[PDB]
Order: structure tokens, then sequence, then C-alpha cells
RNA sequence: GAGACCGAUAGCGCACAAGUAGAGUGAUCGAAAGAUGAAAAGCACUUUGAAAAGAGGGUUAAAUAGCACGUGAAAUUGUUGA
RNA sequence: UGAGCCCGGGUCGAACGGCCUCUAGUGCAGAUCUUGGUGGUAGUAGCAAAUACUUCAAUGAGAACUUGAAGGACCGAAGUG
RNA sequence: ACGAGAUUCCCACUGUCCCUAUCUACUAUCUAGCGAAACCACAGCCAAGGGAACGGGCUUGGCAAAAUCAGCGGGGAA
RNA sequence: CGAAAGGGUCCUGUAAGCAGUAGAGUAGCCUUGUUGUUACGAUCUGCUGAGGGUAAGCCCUCCUUCGCCUAGAUUUC
């Protein structure tokens, strides 16, 4: 309901991954990251952090995990006369497995 | 390749059209000749043979059967035509009142959007003391038409599919009097038609559908090879045809709970394959257990038609006795019929104990 | 801002290559401002211009 | 000093920063290219544009003369009208 | 009759024509003609190899190919020094 | 005896074939930006007839409906 | 409707770690050992048909969790 929302997914790469080129797994899985935050949180101006890029590129070009736990935070671009008054920022979380775990709403307190 | 499907363009429509409806005498009773279905897939059965003269005389054989889900088609209407020195003339149609959201989906490009007034008009033709109107159309194909054929529509919120938008398709009424059908069709109004009504048990019908596409493909795939005659590369698949001689199996009731069950084998087991058809589903309703192969992908719709002419073969009014229907899996190397038989073969497991 | 100019004089000052060289992220303008050799070792010995170490390589 | 000569694809290759620019190792080869307006009076100022420029406003007899500048054909193209 | 001649309207700005003789570098659709300009083809063919690129911030009107940092790759002292 | 010499025979192997099917990368395809050339009298449906075994324009029939995208190779004397 | 999750169905083939003198073998302690001890110890066995993957063109969802909704643009007798 708010304009200021956090909230942490889990995002099946897999899915979105599957019969891909090796070459062009790691590129894509940032850009399937985006779409998956342009389409949960209804921004297009999405922000990953430098650490997500981290998570995905772990493994190499082709090596680009299966499953895994971002937190979306929907925050207010102020800014001077911006295109889009709001923009989506997305980290990764550290979590024991990346399984089993549901949609779920962080709270700044 | 064949000369007589030479224009391999895709079908000018993805239901089919039947094309040809038997030769009507008003000698026969009254009767329907037409239906619709969805392919579910396909399942191997183990047959009792009674074939005098055949190899396989009092012996088992095993067949693969094809399994098309038929839930009850609706009768919502009523078309009479008229012979004319030009063919076949649509005279006048009478349809019924209370039509469903489906049936009215049909109707519409853009359901969601639109004021949904389909039919508003003609709903008031019945109940504000327009029944003249009604009647008149009645009447008038009484008197006039030669063949009177039934709309009805079929019922895709039982079938496991995400399209809403239902298939409306004209049946002829074969067998009576112009008066007697038609007295037929608008007794059939709002009325559910199932399956085993307009079919029946070891009976040869044919199917009407649309092929698979394969889109653009070479000579090699194509026209199959080692000017209008010459071969050629465009569009593969997506073609109408109308495949003939297919005999009936099975008809299942779905709410029998052992529509799988045979007087051979005692094992309470509906049609649908251990977890479910692959990509199709679970089959809720009635079913129409088909010998062979049929037109059509999965959960495509399926036109039914009678036989255009009595039978000439020993395959037709012959009795089929069935041992035992294959229940297993088709997404992998199947081995269990039932959720028992595999839990009893392998004992208990880990999680088992764990939950427990 | 651009810090080529900075990323070769910081070279010749720390005496390294270009790869061993690392210019503060977060004190860009201050680097850019930075023109003059005696200028770039007042920021190596502030700390925003910094040598990295050789490569770790196990021989065992 | 002259002409019943030519008039910028003509007349000398050259009416112009032409034996120049440029080509060839070299001997040598060798172009294209004139014209605002009587007078720069070559558009102050305002506004939009990052700018290039555009629009008002102005000089002038004329901007239907704005240095892609006398007059401005055809091939070819855009818009409008039939 | 014809090659052509004359007038009206628009544009333009500085010289031109009729008559009769004299004179000639005097009349073009072609010459795979000379020079210059412009079309259809056509927004078509096509824009190669050197495995491989990605995230945030800065500059800037504008950033895939400009910079800083981080990641993933590479030349491997007969080097991409 | 020797020879990347030739031939025949024997054993072994093979998508060469019966008879094809499947899979991967770059293209082919669509988009943004950039962006040619060859060639060009004018055009472009078929049949029969057009004395000079010559037709693309004539005859007289079949016919014949805007604007397009992809594939191809059929046509353009001695 | 979408994203997760649970269950089913399939694929592979028994996870990491811990423990048992089961264990070939490698070495110290004291003095002889007829059963002396202490450590390491490849491998084997049990926890464990476990663990991992599962629609991307597999199946199901009783409130399994979270979110989205009656738009905005053009044209039409």
């Amino acid at each position: 309901i708010a304009d200021v929302v956090a909230r942490e997914y889990t995002i099946h790469l897999h899915k979105r991954l599957h019969g891909v080129t090796f070459k062009k797994r790691a590129p894509r899985a940032i850009k399937e990251i985006k779409k998956f935050a342009q389409k949960a949180m209804g921004t297009s101006d999405v922000r990953l952090d430098p650490q997500l890029n981290k998570k995905v590129w772990e493994q190499g070009i082709k090596g680009v995990p299966f499953r895994i736990r971002v937190r979306i935070s929907r925050r207010r671009n102020d800014e001077e006369g911006a295109k889009e008054k709001l923009y989506s920022y997305v980290q990764a979380v550290n979590v024991k497995n990346p399984k089993g775990l549901l949609t779920s709403v962080v709270e700044e307190e | 390749g064949s000369l007589a499907f030479l224009p391999r363009k895709r079908a000018a429509r993805h239901r089919g059209r039947v094309k040809s409806f038997p030769k009507d005498d008003p000698k026969k009773p009254v009767h329907l000749t037409a239906a619709m279905g969805y392919k579910a897939g396909m399942t191997t059965i183990v047959r009792d043979l009674d074939r005098p003269g055949a190899k396989a005389h009092k012996k088992e054989v095993v067949e693969a059967v094809t399994i098309i889900d038929c839930p009850p088609m609706v009768v919502v209407g009523l078309v009479g035509y008229i012979e004319t020195p030009r063919g076949l003339r649509s005279l006048t149609t009478v349809w019924a009142e209370h039509l469903s959201d489906e049936v009215k989906r049909r109707f519409y490009k853009n359901w969601y959007k639109s004021k949904k007034k389909a039919f508003t008009k003609y709903a008031k033709k019945y109940a504000e003391n327009n029944g003249a109107s009604i009647t008149r159309e009645l009447e008038r194909i009484k008197k006039y038409c030669t063949v009177v054929r039934v709309l009805a529509h079929t019922q895709i919120r039982k079938t496991p599919l995400k399209q809403k938008k239902a298939h409306l398709m004209e049946i002829q009424i074969n067998g009576g009097s112009v008066a007697d059908k038609v007295e037929f069709g608008r007794s059939l109004f709002e009325k559910p038609v199932t399956i085993d009504t307009i079919f029946e048990k070891d009976e040869m019908i044919d199917v009407i559908a649309v092929t698979k596409g394969h889109g653009f493909v070479g000579v090699t795939a194509r026209w199959g090879t080692k000017q209008w005659t010459v071969a050629r590369a465009g569009q593969m698949g997506y073609h109408h045809r109308t495949s003939v001689n297919h005999k009936i199996y099975r008809i299942g009731k779905g709410d029998d709970e052992a529509n799988a069950s045979t007087e051979t084998d005692l094992t309470k087991k509906k049609i649908t394959p251990m977890g479910g058809f692959v990509r199709y589903g679970e089959v809720n309703n009635d079913y129409v257990m088909i010998k062979g192969s049929v037109p059509g992908v999965k959960k495509r719709i399926m036109t039914l038609r009678k036989s255009l002419f009595t039978h000439t073969s020993r395959k037709a009014l012959e009795k089929v006795e069935l041992k035992w229907i294959d229940t297993s899996s088709e997404f992998g190397h199947g081995a269990f019929q039932t959720a028992a038989e595999k839990k009893q073969f392998m004992g208990t497991l880990k999680k088992d104990l764990q939950t427990s | 801002v651009n810090l080529r100019t900075q990323k070769r004089l910081a070279a010749s000052v720390l005496g390294c290559g270009e790869g061993k060289v690392w210019l503060d992220p977060n004190e860009v303008s201050e680097i850019s401002n930075a023109n003059s050799r005696q200028s770039i070792r007042k920021l190596v010995a502030d700390g925003l211009i910094i040598k990295k170490p050789v490569t770790m390589h196990s021989r065992s």
C-alpha cells in the first residue's frame, strides 16, 4: 500500500536461464533480476547493489546459482524533476540456504 | 507427396469443421451427430482379442489408445437450412434464453474491458411477450427447412485449461421429420448433453482436428524427398485433417471413481496417469478412449462425428473386452499404477517417519 | 571526471605499474584537482592514493 | 598602340595565394576554382535551444540579395491542389 | 502547313531589338561521344576472426564502446613487457 | 629383403548407404545507427497464329483487383 | 493473474559431518607382551533409496505465504 516498502523474494533463475548459451548466462541473469523487480515492484528504475552483481558472477560466466534470495526495497527518488518518482534497489541477503523460504516483509524498526 | 492435400497452408480456423454430416432419412429415430472434446494424451491397454481368423485370436494384445476429455455440452440454440439451386442456405436461427458467460466470451475479443451485453435484447424477446417472435421463427423452420442443426458449446471450466472462451459448433439432427426434430431442439435448450448419449462403446467414429504445426520446413521433411507439382519449402503442419474409422474402446463416467478398473483387475483407479497427464492435467469428466492415434496436440479442441456410411468391416460391430489399463507416469519410466503401489514396494522413507 | 593523468603520475611517484595504484572512489573530486606531482605526493601521504601489494602466490 | 577575335566547359594548363593543390623512385604528369549590395549599412536587442541554429525585431530600393550570397533552366525530390 | 514569330501574367535588374546588306568557331537524340549534375536498384547487400563481458558512482545536454572502484576473463619473460 | 608405389585378396571399422533422426555455436530473421555496387530503351501471365522453324509490343482466345513479407534458380561451316 | 512454498511424479545414485578398532599400513612409551599401551591411519560399515535437480513446453493447492486489478493511447457505422 505504502509507496515505500521493502520485501524479500526468492528468484528461481534456473527457470529463467534454462537453455541459455553459456557465455551469456551471467549477463542474462542480471537482466532477469531487473525484470523480476520491474514487475514485482512496478518500477522501471531498478538499481542493483554491486554485491548482488558479485553473487551472480561468483561462479564464472556460466555458474549462476539456481536460487538467489534478494531483498527489493522501493524507495522515493527525489532528485530534481525526475522522470520516475519511485525506484527499487535490490540487495543480496545472507541466508544459510536459499530454499524453503517464503516472501516476507522486512521492517525498518 | 500427395496432391489431394496440395494447398499446404495453415488451417483457416483452429477448431476444424465437419464439412459433411451423414445423409439423413426420416425413418431412423431422432439423434445427434457430432460432439466436442479435448485431447488429454495416450495410454496403453491390454485387450482380450476376439477376432476369428486372426493369429492373435483368443489371445491378449497390447494396444495404444488416446484419451479425450469430454465434459457435457450445453445446447443453446437451433439453426434451420433450406435447399436452394445454389446449395444450402441458413434461413433463421433461434437462440435460447440465459446463455452462459463462456459462450458469450466466444463473441468477444476483449471480454474483460467490455460491458457484457451480448444477447441482452434477445433475452427480452423471450420474457417480454415477444414469445410470438420466438415461436414465429420456430414455425418458420418447421414448414420451410429440410435440415435442422443444434448449437452446442463446451464447458472448459471443468477442463483443466487456462482458456475460458468456450467452443461453439452446429450439430445436425438426423433421423426424423422436420417437425419432430424442431421440437427435439427446443426441448434441449439450456440442457447438458453427455458423451455417452451421443456415442457409445465399441463403435467406430471419425475425428476432425488441426494437426501439430512445424513452421517453415524444407523439402526433406515437408514433402518427403529422398511448379505446383514440385516440392518446395513452406508451412508444414497446422493442417485441417479428417481421420475416419477410429474405434471407441471405452466411455468413462468421471464420477465412477473406478474408470480404469476392468472386470479382470480389481484396482479402484481413474484414467489420469500417476502424476497427471503430462502437459495436460487430470481428466475429471467423461472421457472417450479412442484406439490408436488422432490428429492434434494435447489440450487441443477435438471434433468427433459419426461415420458417413454403414460400415463394411468386422472391426466394427465387434465387442471390445479390456483386461488392464495403464496408469503409470508418463513423465518418465513409470512402474506404479497407484500411489499405494509405490509406497508398498519401497516401504517407508525417511520423510515418512519424520512427519509421523 | 577523468583521472587518467593522475593514474600515470601516481604510478611514477609510487614507482610501480598502473595496475597497482588505487584512487579513492569517494575522493574523485579532490584527486581531479591534483595535477602536480607535488600535489599527488600530498594525496599519497593523506591516504587518498595507495599502492597495492604484490599478488600472493603459494609456492608450496 | 590596336581587333568585324574568345567571353569562365570559351580564351593560354593558369581572368582566382597556377606550373599551385595533388600523383610518380624518377624523368615527368598536372587540375578544380570569377559575380551580395551604390554603401557592410554583414542583422543591435528579445526569446527557445547544450550547441548548431530557429522565431520575433531590425538594415536596405530589394534578405523573392544573409557571405551555402546577381539572375537561378532541366534531370531528380518534398508538400499542397486536381 | 512547318521550322518559328508575337502578346498576356509571374520573377528580375541593365542593356536590347526590327529592316536591308556583310561576316562565321552559326542550328544535335544518338558518335560504348566530352565535362558536370542527378536517378531506380535501396534504407537493399552489408557493417568479418582475435572466447567476454557485468555492477554502482562521477563528468556531461546526451555514456555499451569516458573515468574511479569492484567482479569475471587474458597476454604468460620465444609477452598483448 | 627394401618402397607415404600400384593392384587383388583376407580380417577389422565406419550415417558411404538401407534411411534418416537428434544436438551445439555463428549466420540466415526482426530492431537502433551507418550504409554501397553490378546493371538499367521501355516493359514484364499464358496458349494457338504470325511463310524467311525468329517474338515482347500484332491477331483472338484464357483471363484479369490495391499494397506487401520470406523461400527459390524455372524464364529474362568443314 | 504472477512470484514463492508445500505435496506428487520423474532423473541420478547414497550428500556434508559424526561415530564404530571393522580396518591393510605407518610410528612412539615404558619393559618384554603369554591380550601391553598411545597416536595417525587409506578403506569398510551406520545415520542415508540419502543428498541434489524437478518446467523452463510435468501435475495439484482451502483461507500454504506475498503481491497486482474496473487501466492509458488510437481508431471506428
